[PDB]
RNA sequence: CCAUAGGUUAAUGAGGCGAACCGGGGGAACUGAAACAUCUAAGUACCCCGAGGAAAAGAAAUCAACCGAGAUUCCCCCAGU
RNA sequence: CUUUUGUAUAAUGGGUCAGCGACUUAUAUUCUGUAGCAAGGUUAACCGAAUAGGGGAGCCGAAGGGAAACCGAGUCUUAA
RNA sequence: GAGGACCGAACCGACUAAUGUUGAAAAAUUAGCGGAUGACUUGUGGCUGGGGGUGAAAGGCCAAUCAAACCGGGAGAUAGC
RNA sequence: UGUAACGGGGCUAAACCAUGCACCGAAGCUGCGGCAGCGACGCUUAUGCGUUGUUGGGUAGGGGAGCGUUCUGUAAGCCUG
RNA sequence: GUUUAUUAAAAACACAGCACUGUGCAAACACGAAAGUGGACGUAUACGGUGUGACGCCUGCCCGGUGCCGGAAGGUUAAUU
RNA sequence: GAAAUUCCUUGUCGGGUAAGUUCCGACCUGCACGAAUGGCGUAAUGAUGGCCAGGCUGUCUCCACCCGAGACUCAGUGAAAUUGAACUCGCUGUGAAGAUGCAGUGUACCCGCGGCAAGACGGAAAGACCCCGUGAACCUUUACUAUAGCUUGACACUGAAC
RNA sequence: CCUUUAAUGUUUGAUGUUCUAACGUUGGCCCCUGAUCGGGGUUGCGGACAGUGUCUGGUGGGUAGUUUGACUGGGGCGGUCUCCUCCUAAAGAGUAACGGAGGAGCACGAAGGUUGGCUAAUCCUGGUCGGACAUCAGGAGGUUAGUGCAAUGGCAUAAGCCAGCUUGACUGCGAGCGUGACGGCGCGAGCAGGUGCGAAAGCAGGUCAUAGUGAUCCGGUGGUUCUGAAUGGAAGGGCCAU
């Protein structure tokens, strides 16, 4: 039958123009007062998935 | 996605965003699509009749992609700045 | 960990706040500092309030 | 019985990252250190953890200068 | 006490069997989750009642979106959205 | 033969022969090869007496950025 | 002429030893042993059904099977061995 | 358990030290014949030919190229009393 | 007397006797979605449950913990409103 | 009361014996008895546990002979477990570390039959001990989460008067 | 018609007494009837109680489904499990053991920024109470002190000590680089806006540095030129801060 998307991965990765995936950085949900503004500011923009993790992401997202 | 029991990547990262219903009913039109319609007037209905946009599309935007070489009248669509320049230079007009 | 979190609320009415900590047993007086409000883009007075 | 030992901290990967004569870009870290075993010379900065880094493109140069025979790192413009 | 219950007789019908398919009344666990309780397996297996050559469903107190469609059923898409 | 750091091993399995005995099937998806067509390619159910022919509903591709509205060869970020 | 009385065959048991251990026998044979009118023993038939029975209680027995019988099904359970 | 602390026989060198020249000794190297992988250089009927250099121990495992078996077409053909 | 049919017959189990406790009869209690049935065609000198175990001499102190029995003024507290 | 309980422990004293870690009688230093999950006694009873004596004996010193049934030979019938393949010696060494099979060496003509079990890590049963598996079962409980039962109240079946 | 206060027809509340007609009857009698079942009738007793349904608090190994970690010179028992500093570690980085030794799970609106100033321990001598050690003066000495807290590396241009003014413990970004399998973590000139100290050059995006920590999910609070299932809103969602 059709392969099923891992819906949880679809909620956290989006495919970019050349075929990588963008994601939201960890560590910006809570416990925020003790973190420096510089650290938080650098966590705000989305990042790309690393080379070692691309395989796991692609496995989870066959219809991406 | 299993990683041996370590919190896997797709769960140690956070979810983001929401999915927009209005994006599903909006389409983009290339300049090369303009000559493909029947009659020289480009609107939602004529694009649907020519199979350029889906039957349930409610909004469309013409973008600068490809070329237009014939005069066309665009009615009821949004047009980018570059596409508007190309259409008018080819001799057409844009009506809101 | 006796120090408690607090917020410093802009006096400009923008709702902007900074957060920090305070030893409430030794310094019961309210913290008040001039800080940059990025909404109105000026330094203004900021006053202590509860963290939420 | 048992032991009261068994602890350690992770290695911090300090030391010299760019040696004498190496061409570097501005911003490059030259040495990571605890305190100033090496001191900042011309076109070199000293960060808050006493990291020495290049403030200009050029070649790394070590020298000993001053009345205390201290070690300085500078960048020679190339 | 009128009656009713009860009793006898007559006429007509029913019962039992059958592989699947069909409608209904009940309804697991192993298993997966790399443990497990929510969840899954699955309204599956199994038990029960009933029908037909098919059954069920069916002629909008339905959708749509300001344009319109026009009962039920079945197939391909929509979309692993 | 197997399993092992390592087996003549006194570790495992087989008395012998003959016959049978273990990476398959369906669907989805990606990559390679090959063939067709090519900014296009291809149809599904179905119709058809038809391995023809019809059927382009659809699907993939020629545009991206952004959570999104939106803008668009740019876009997002930010007062810039 | 009493008795869960006494000695002792049948009958019901099973304390010791030898044998047997691919047995004559998937629990026996031989020499001895206990009860032997009783909470005794035996024939025929009946009743209790599986988380259930029955148990003077050993987790004993429930068809040479018992810390959950047997047969069929879920079923190709699952098996990082 | 039996010599049993040169492998044995035996040895006064057939032991040890030093110097030297011979020889034995491997699937190492060379000679002769043959096969294959890869790379260069040239021909070419564009996929082979020639010259040349070099390589060819292998478990897990990756890559390449084949043998044979049954069945379908080619086959109302071809072989076969 | 009983017991681990098939490695344990015993000091284990049972036992008459003793005590605590439940039970007023549509009894407590037990089997049972229930109807009913056992208890019992019995009725507190009876029936169930539990411990102890002929008989003789006996059975001391502790109610703080856990349980059971009684109390209900107050605190807290469900659906409901 | 050194016990169906006593670790120390064969405690110490007495008795019995030539000699007694057991037995009997005491002592009390009860590791860690004790009063109906009864305490201490107790005639009778027991295929019940321990100890002593008389009788008795092949139990033994220490075995001998005999009678039968096998074993052994002949005729008839005719199994079994096991088994990689065998041209299937000792010793000392070596070595997946305990060798018929390697090394060195010694001994040894080929083949049965009756006997014995030191070795073939002999046969038998995918160790039951031990560990492991994010295995199983059944048991326990003030482990967790549920739940039959039991119990509480509200509403319904459910009405009237004071 | 507003503050307050008496009563009843009158609405439901709790208690008590009485009643009968629902309901119970495993009391008597009659009939179906050849019947210790059942039903109907009648009479007595009980009576809105009891009992049952739905909902609800308590109790509930009576029964069920399960959980009950890993490392480990076998397992158990004991100890350990994240973070920082030294050594082992073989002069770049890294490097194991149930190897050898110590620390953290914070503190601080000043103990942060900046401008100006300053320099320690210890000992000797003299000096009221005053002594081994208080404060004073001089000398020697030269960091043997100090550093908010371990240890190491640093520190005089002090990073150590004192004072004035202050909020840069700023917001948006960031060339380049270090360190990680990854998630991440770290250093960073410089740019824009606004700020403090300084005459000024300048310094300041917390603290001499290296510990002081917790992913995701689920939700809470504030903000918002995003979304808003017919449409306007709203709910819910997104984004930003927490
Ligand atoms: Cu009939
Ligand atoms: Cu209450
Ligand atoms: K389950
Ligand atoms: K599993
Ligand atoms: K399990
Ligand atoms: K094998
Ligand atoms: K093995
Ligand atoms: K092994
Ligand atoms: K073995
Ligand atoms: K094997
Ligand atoms: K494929
Ligand atoms: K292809
Ligand atoms: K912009
Ligand atoms: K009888
Ligand atoms: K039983
Ligand atoms: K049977
Ligand atoms: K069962
Ligand atoms: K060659
Ligand atoms: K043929
Ligand atoms: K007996
Ligand atoms: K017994
Ligand atoms: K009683
Ligand atoms: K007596
Ligand atoms: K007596
Ligand atoms: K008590
Ligand atoms: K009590
Ligand atoms: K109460
Ligand atoms: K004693
Ligand atoms: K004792
Ligand atoms: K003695
Ligand atoms: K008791
Ligand atoms: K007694
Ligand atoms: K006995
Ligand atoms: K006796
Ligand atoms: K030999
Ligand atoms: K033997
Ligand atoms: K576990
Ligand atoms: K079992
Ligand atoms: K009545
Ligand atoms: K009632
Ligand atoms: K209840
Ligand atoms: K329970
Ligand atoms: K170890
Ligand atoms: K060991
Ligand atoms: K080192
Ligand atoms: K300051
Ligand atoms: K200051
Ligand atoms: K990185
Ligand atoms: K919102
Ligand atoms: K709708
Ligand atoms: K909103
Ligand atoms: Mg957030
Ligand atoms: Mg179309
Ligand atoms: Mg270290
Ligand atoms: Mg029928
Ligand atoms: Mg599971
Ligand atoms: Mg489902
Ligand atoms: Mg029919
Ligand atoms: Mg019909
Ligand atoms: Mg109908
Ligand atoms: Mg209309
Ligand atoms: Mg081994
Ligand atoms: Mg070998
Ligand atoms: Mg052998
Ligand atoms: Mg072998
Ligand atoms: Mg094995
Ligand atoms: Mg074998
Ligand atoms: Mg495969
Ligand atoms: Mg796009
Ligand atoms: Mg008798
Ligand atoms: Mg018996
Ligand atoms: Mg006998
Ligand atoms: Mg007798
Ligand atoms: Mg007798
Ligand atoms: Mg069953
Ligand atoms: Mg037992
Ligand atoms: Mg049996
Ligand atoms: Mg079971
Ligand atoms: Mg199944
Ligand atoms: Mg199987
Ligand atoms: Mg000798
Ligand atoms: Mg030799
Ligand atoms: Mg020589
Ligand atoms: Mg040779
Ligand atoms: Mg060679
Ligand atoms: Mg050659
Ligand atoms: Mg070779
Ligand atoms: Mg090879
Ligand atoms: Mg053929
Ligand atoms: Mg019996
Ligand atoms: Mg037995
Ligand atoms: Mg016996
Ligand atoms: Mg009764
Ligand atoms: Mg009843
Ligand atoms: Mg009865
Ligand atoms: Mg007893
Ligand atoms: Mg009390
Ligand atoms: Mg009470
Ligand atoms: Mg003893
Ligand atoms: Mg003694
Ligand atoms: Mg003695
Ligand atoms: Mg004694
Ligand atoms: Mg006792
Ligand atoms: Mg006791
Ligand atoms: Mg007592
Ligand atoms: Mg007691
Ligand atoms: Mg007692
Ligand atoms: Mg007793
Ligand atoms: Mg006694
Ligand atoms: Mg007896
Ligand atoms: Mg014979
Ligand atoms: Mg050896
Ligand atoms: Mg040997
Ligand atoms: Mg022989
Ligand atoms: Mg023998
Ligand atoms: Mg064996
Ligand atoms: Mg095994
Ligand atoms: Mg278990
Ligand atoms: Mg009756
Ligand atoms: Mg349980
Ligand atoms: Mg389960
Ligand atoms: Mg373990
Ligand atoms: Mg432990
Ligand atoms: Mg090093
Ligand atoms: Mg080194
Ligand atoms: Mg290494
Ligand atoms: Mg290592
Ligand atoms: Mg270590
Ligand atoms: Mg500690
Ligand atoms: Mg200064
Ligand atoms: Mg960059
Ligand atoms: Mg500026
Ligand atoms: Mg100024
Ligand atoms: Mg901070
Ligand atoms: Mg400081
Ligand atoms: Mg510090
Ligand atoms: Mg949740
Ligand atoms: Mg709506
Ligand atoms: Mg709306």
């Amino acid at each position: 039958p059709k392969i099923k998307t891992v819906r949880g991965a679809a909620k956290r990765f989006k495919k970019t123009g050349k075929g990588g995936f963008k994601h939201k950085h960890a560590n910006l949900r809570h416990i925020l007062t003790k973190k420096a503004t510089k650290r938080k500011r650098h966590l705000r923009p989305k990042a790309m998935v690393s080379k070692g993790d691309l395989g796991l992401v692609i496995a989870c997202l066959p219809y991406a | 996605g299993f990683e041996g029991g370590q919190m896997p990547l797709y769960r140690r990262l956070p979810k983001f965003g929401f999915t927009s219903r209005k994006a599903a009913i909006t389409a983009e039109i290339r300049l090369s699509d303009l000559a493909k319609v029947e009659g020289g007037v480009v609107d939602l209905n004529t694009l649907k009749a020519a199979n350029i946009i889906g039957i349930q599309i409610e909004f469309a935007k013409v973008i600068l992609a490809g070329e237009v070489t014939t005069p066309v009248t665009v009615r009821g669509l949004r047009v980018t700045k570059g596409a508007r320049a190309a259409i008018e230079a080819a001799g057409g007009k844009i009506e809101e | 960990g006796i120090r408690e979190k607090i917020k410093l609320v802009s006096s400009a009415g923008t709702g902007h706040f900074y957060t920090t900590t305070k030893n409430k047993r030794t310094k019961p007086e309210k913290l008040e500092l001039k800080k940059f409000d990025p909404v109105v883009r000026q330094h203004v007075i900021y006053k202590e309030a509860k963290i939420k | 019985g048992s032991t009261r030992n068994g602890r350690d901290s992770e290695a911090k990967r300090l030391g010299v990252k760019r040696f004498g004569g190496e061409s570097v870009l501005a911003g490059s870290i030259i040495v990571r250190q605890r305190g100033t075993k090496f001191h900042a010379g011309a076109n070199v900065g000293c960060g808050r953890d006493h990291t020495l880094f290049a403030k200009a493109d050029g070649k790394v140069k070590f020298e000993v200068k001053g009345p205390k025979n201290r070690k300085f790192i500078s960048i020679e413009a190339e």
